[PDB]
C-alpha cells in the first residue's frame, strides 16, 4: 500500500504538440496575362494551381478535418492552424535594397502596357495589379511558421506557400521570385531571437540551384547553405559560376557554403540517398546547428518533364527522416519548385505522414547503384570539404591539404618494365600446365613470349585464336592515409577460362598479347603493331596449314582492331566463321572493305560486340561497326563472367 | 486589409467527407513487458 | 476460455442484435501482407 513513486505529468516536449500548418486561399491570385497559345501546350512554369492540391489531398487522408477546403481553424487532433500576416516592409527591407521595393511599388499601379513591358523586360519573372501584396503574404506567414516552431507551440511546421522565394537576389528579381522566402525568415529569426537560435542549417532540394538565398549569406556563418541541382555550365537554368561546386563561401563565410552539381540528368533515389549519408549528416553535426530549414522542390520528382529523375516519394521520406534526425526536433519545411501535381501531391503526401512522426516506407528498389558520375563527383567535392571541414579528413584519408603538385615525369627512363613481368609469369604457369609452345616471329622487333601455341597444331582441326593485352590490376589504397599498396595488388587474368574451355574439347588454341605504348591516351602504336603482327601470322602460318576448319576469334578490350584489319585487308571468310569481342570502353573499330563488299554483310552477320552500359554512345549505331551490344553492367570482367556462356553457347552454335 | 478580400456570402458546396485516417503508426502506444515472476531466480551464496 | 468465447460473440453471431478499424486485431499491420501473396 505504501507509495514509493508519486504521480505527475509525463516531462517530455516533443509530441504532445501538433504540426503547425500555414495556408491561405488569398495566395492564388498572382497570375499571368495571356501572350500566347504556346502556354496552352506549356508546362506553365509556376502555376497557382499546386497548393490546392496538396491541400485537398491533406484532407484526402484524415490528416485535416475541413470537408469544404477552405481556411478554417478547427483543422482536427493531429494539426493546428498557425494564422497568416503579411510581412512588413521592414523585415524584406532586413535583406532586401529599397529600390528593389520601389520598383515593385511601382509595379503595383502600373497600366496594362507597363505591365506586358516589364514582364518581358526582366529575367525569366512575370508581373501582374495583384502582385504586390501576393508577395507581402509568402514570408511573413513563413516568419509565422518558424515563431511557432522556436517558441514550442507545435512540433514542425509545414507551410505550403506560393510564390517561390529561392530565386530572387537582393538587388533583383529573377526566375518567377519576387522577394526572398527563406533568407528574410532566417534573418527575421536571427535578429529577433539572438538567444535561442544561433546557428540555422538550410537546405535546397529544387533542382534549380538557390543563388539568391546563397548571395544573401555568402559570407556569414550563423547560416549553413546546402543546395543540390544540376550544374551543365552554360545551357540548364540559371547556369552562372555561382552553383559551381567550388565555390565555398567566402570570407568570414568561408566553410559554410555547399553545392551539390549533378553533372548530368536523370538521377534516381540512392543518388540522393548516398550524397546524404555520405556527406550532409557528419556536416550537419558538425555544424550543430539550432535549426534546420528546408526549401523544397519536388520539381525533381519522377513523373516530370523538367528535370527528368527519378525521385520516388519514398526518396523524400527517408530525406526527412534523416533531417527530422538532425536537429532536435525544430524544423520547418517550405516549398519552392513544381509541375506535375500528381507527384507533388504524393510527395508531400509522404513528407506529411513523416512529419508527423511515421516512420518512412521501404524503398520501390533498393539495388540500383548509381551512376558513377555522381560519385566522381562526390569525391571533388569532399576534396574541398576536407579542406574546410576536419571530420571529413582521415576517413577518406585526404590527410589535410595535399594538393599534389607531382606526378612529375623526368625519371621515366628508370622505370621497372612491368608487362614482361606480368606475360613472364602468365607464360610460366600457362606453360607450366599446358605445356604451350612459345611459337617465334622473324623481322620484327617483338619480345619472345608474344604468341602461344598449342602443341601439335598442325594436326589440330578447329583452331581459336584469343588475342589480349597485359590483364587488368587491382590495386588497394591503404585506409589511413594516401598511397596504394602495390604488393597487395592482384592480377585479373581474363582470358583463361575461354583458354580452359577450349582444351578440354581439344581445339586448336593460340593466344597473342599485345603490350600497350607508355604516355599514350589511345595505344594508336599499339594497334598498328596488332594490325601487323595479325597479318604477319595469318600470312606465315595459317595459310600453310593442311588440316585447318571452321577458325574463330576472340576479341577482349583492345586490339580488336587486329582482328578487323585482318578481316578487311585479306578475305578468310571461307575458312573462319564467327569473330567475338568484348570492347569495354574503347573506341569502336570501323571495319574497311577492300577485297569485296558482301565481306560487309558476312562480318554483320556472324559477329557479336559487347560493350559497357555507361559508353560515350546510347545518348542506333551504324551497321559498318558489326552488332555492338549494350550490356548493363560496367568492367571488362562482370561483362566477361556475366555473358561468358552466351558467348561460348554461340561459338558451339557456329560450328556443326 | 488586404486588397484580394473575398466577398461571397453563401455557403460553400462540400467537397470531401470526413473519413477515418489512413495512418497506421502512433495514435497506438508503446509496449511493454515486465512480470516480477523473474525476481525469484537469485544466487547462492556459497563462498563467503 | 473467456477471449475464446468473446471472439466467438463478436464474429459471426446469431439472431438478433441484443448484445452483440484501429487497433486492427485482424492482422492489419501490411508490410508483405498482400504481397507476401503471389497476386499472380
Ligand atoms: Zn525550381
Amino acid at each position: 500500500r505504501q507509495v514509493i513513486v508519486p504521480v505527475c505529468m509525463p516531462k517530455i516536449h516533443y509530441s504532445p504538440l501538433k504540426t503547425g500548418l500555414c495556408y491561405d486561399v488569398r495566395m492564388r491570385y498572382h497570375a499571368k496575362i495571356f501572350t500566347s497559345y504556346f502556354e496552352y501546350i506549356d508546362p506553365h512554369p509556376e502555376d497557382p494551381r499546386r497548393i490546392y492540391r496538396i491541400y485537398k489531398i491533406l484532407a484526402e487522408n484524415g490528416l485535416i478535418n475541413d470537408p469544404t477546403l477552405s481556411g478554417v481553424d478547427d483543422l482536427g487532433d493531429l494539426m493546428l492552424k498557425i494564422p497568416v500576416r503579411a510581412a512588413t516592409s521592414e523585415e524584406i527591407l532586413e535583406v532586401h535594397t529599397k529600390e528593389h521595393l520601389e520598383f515593385i511599388e511601382s509595379t503595383e499601379k502600373m497600366s496594362r502596357e507597363e505591365l506586358l513591358k516589364e514582364t518581358e523586360k526582366g529575367d525569366s519573372v512575370y508581373f501582374n495589379n495583384d502582385s504586390y501584396a501576393s508577395a507581402r503574404l509568402p514570408c511573413g506567414g513563413a516568419i509565422e511558421a518558424c515563431k511557432a516552431v522556436v517558441e514550442g507551440r507545435v512540433k514542425n511546421s509545414l507551410a505550403v506557400v506560393r510564390p517561390p522565394g529561392h530565386h530572387a537576389e537582393p538587388q533583383a528579381a529573377g526566375g518567377f521570385c519576387l522577394f526572398s522566402n527563406v533568407a528574410v525568415a532566417a534573418k527575421n529569426i536571427l535578429k529577433n531571437y539572438p538567444e535561442s537560435v544561433r546557428r540555422i542549417m538550410i537546405l535546397d532540394w529544387d533542382i534549380h540551384h538557390g543563388n539568391g538565398t546563397q548571395k544573401s549569406f555568402y559570407q556569414d556563418d550563423q547560416v549553413l547553405y546546402v543546395s543540390l541541382h544540376r550544374f551543365e555550365m552554360g545551357k540548364y537554368y540559371p547556369g552562372t559560376i555561382q552553383g559551381q561546386y567550388d565555390q565555398t563561401g567566402e570570407g568570414k563565410g568561408e566553410g559554410f557554403n555547399c553545392n551539390i552539381t549533378w553533372p548530368v540528368g536523370g538521377v534516381g533515389d540512392a543518388e540522393y540517398m548516398w550524397a546524404f549519408e555520405q556527406v550532409v549528416m557528419p556536416m550537419g553535426r558538425e555544424f550543430k546547428p539550432d535549426l534546420v530549414i528546408i526549401s523544397s522542390g519536388f520539381d525533381a520528382a519522377d513523373g516530370d518533364t523538367i528535370g527528368q529523375c527519378h525521385v520516388t516519394p519514398s526518396c523524400y521520406g527517408h530525406m526527412t527522416h534523416m533531417l527530422k534526425s538532425l536537429a532536435r526536433g525544430n524544423l520547418c519545411v517550405v516549398l519552392e519548385g513544381g509541375y506535375n501535381l500528381d507527384a507533388i501531391a504524393r510527395s508531400a503526401l509522404s513528407v506529411a505522414k513523416v512529419l508527423i512522426g511515421e516512420p518512412p516506407d521501404e524503398l520501390p528498389d533498393p539495388l540500383s547503384d548509381p551512376k558513377p558520375e555522381v560519385i566522381e563527383m562526390i569525391d571533388k567535392v569532399i576534396r574541398l570539404q576536407s579542406k574546410y571541414w576536419n571530420c571529413f579528413r582521415r576517413r577518406h584519408a585526404n590527410s589535410g591539404c595535399n594538393f599534389n603538385e607531382p606526378l612529375n615525369d623526368s625519371i621515366i627512363s628508370k622505370n621497372f618494365p612491368l608487362q614482361k613481368a606480368i606475360r613472364q609469369q602468365q607464360q610460366h604457369y600457362l606453360s607450366d600446365e599446358f605445356n604451350f609452345v612459345t611459337l617465334p616471329l622473324v623481322s620484327m622487333d617483338l619480345p619472345d613470349n608474344t604468341v602461344l601455341c598449342t602443341p601439335n597444331i598442325s594436326e589440330s582441326n578447329t583452331i581459336i585464336i584469343v588475342v589480349h593485352d597485359t590483364s587488368d590490376i587491382w590495386a588497394k589504397r591503404n585506409v589511413i592515409s594516401g598511397t596504394i599498396d602495390l604488393s597487395s595488388s592482384v592480377i585479373i587474368d581474363n582470358s583463361l577460362d575461354f583458354i580452359k574451355w577450349g582444351l578440354d574439347r581439344k581445339y586448336g588454341i593460340i593466344d597473342v598479347n599485345i603490350p600497350l605504348t607508355l604516355f599514350e591516351p589511345d595505344n594508336y602504336s599499339g594497334m598498328i603493331t596488332s594490325q601487323e603482327v595479325l597479318i604477319y601470322l595469318w600470312d606465315n602460318y595459317i595459310k600453310y596449314f593442311p588440316s585447318v576448319a571452321k577458325i574463330a576469334f576472340i576479341g577482349i578490350g583492345d586490339s580488336y582492331s587486329g582482328i578487323v584489319h585482318l578481316l578487311g585487308h585479306r578475305d578468310t571468310r571461307a575458312v573462319t566463321k564467327t569473330v567475338i569481342n568484348f570492347l569495354g570502353d574503347k573506341q569502336l573499330k570501323p571495319l574497311v572493305p577492300l577485297v569485296d563488299e558482301t565481306l560487309s554483310e558476312w562480318y554483320f552477320k556472324n559477329s557479336l560486340i559487347f560493350s559497357n552500359n555507361s559508353h560515350q554512345c546510347w545518348k542506333k549505331p551504324r551497321k559498318k561497326f558489326g552488332r555492338v551490344l549494350r550490356c548493363d553492367t560496367d568492367g571488362l570482367n562482370n561483362i566477361i563472367e556475366e555473358r561468358f556462356e552466351e558467348a561460348t553457347d554461340f561459338i558451339l552454335d557456329s560450328f556443326e | 486589409e488586404n486588397s484580394l478580400s473575398t466577398t461571397s456570402k453563401s455557403k460553400r458546396q462540400v467537397i470531401v467527407p470526413v473519413c477515418m485516417p489512413k495512418i497506421h503508426y502512433s495514435p497506438l502506444k508503446t509496449g511493454l513487458c515486465y512480470d516480477v515472476r523473474m525476481r525469484y531466480h537469485a544466487k547462492i551464496f556459497t563462498s563467503y | 476460455s473467456m477471449k475464446s468465447l468473446e471472439n466467438e460473440v463478436n464474429g459471426p453471431l446469431t439472431k438478433f442484435s441484443t448484445e452483440s478499424q484501429n487497433d486492427f486485431q485482424s492482422l492489419k499491420a501490411r508490410n508483405k501482407f498482400l504481397k507476401n501473396y503471389i497476386t499472380l
